[PDB]
């Protein structure tokens, strides 16, 4: 088993949303 | 399960995919990279030309120059080359993450 | 989607995992890394802590030659390592193929 | 989509077989 890495938090970000 | 192989990408390589989708664009991956020192959020698009859309939009202004001190002027522009040279690309993103 | 993964992370960090299986020892992942100038294969397992097993047997005494001038002693013998030393690891191997 | 690498073909050698 891994550990969660600090990058999973992004996943949820606003940025990520728009795909235009 | 695939969940584990998005797991040890982002210990080995530093690299976490959060998503993947396909657009009548092309394909595409909501991508996060790197560690403590310096983390950078974009699109890898794939059409085989490749487009890296950088998301700087939600970034923090201390967290941007940060990055500017450590990240060249292209990375902070949106981008389109080949598929061979995305290894290359990762080696700019990876190096300069870690200043 | 799972093929997707894998074949992104092909191009981008030189690292193709064929396989991943789990067993009593732990969790594996059949790795294959490299370019033109050298190819090496192994297994990552982990435990916490990550052991690596290089697959030496198939290759050819030609390719273990240029290899052995690439690569620093340590990486032909079975290695354990912490799970936060990862990236290093693959930081090391990646640039000594290049090499 | 994303091509083929001279690392795929790996997939099929005798020395990832034997896990003991």
């Amino acid at each position: 088993y891994i550990p969660p890495t600090i990058l999973t938090k992004r996943r949820n970000m606003e940025s990520f949303n728009d795909c235009k | 399960t695939i969940e584990i192989i998005k797991d040890l990408f982002e210990h080995l390589c530093g690299v976490r995919v959060h998503r993947t989708y396909e657009d009548d664009t092309g394909l595409w991956f909501d991508t996060s990279q790197g560690s403590k020192n310096g983390i950078m959020d974009y699109k890898l698009g794939f059409v085989t030309e490749v487009i890296y859309v950088p998301l700087l939009k939600q970034r923090t202004a201390e967290e941007l120059q940060e990055l500017q001190k450590k990240l060249p002027d292209y990375l902070f522009e949106t981008l389109s080359f080949p598929l061979r040279s995305l290894n290359q690309f990762y080696i700019k993103m990876s190096k300069s993450l870690n200043k």
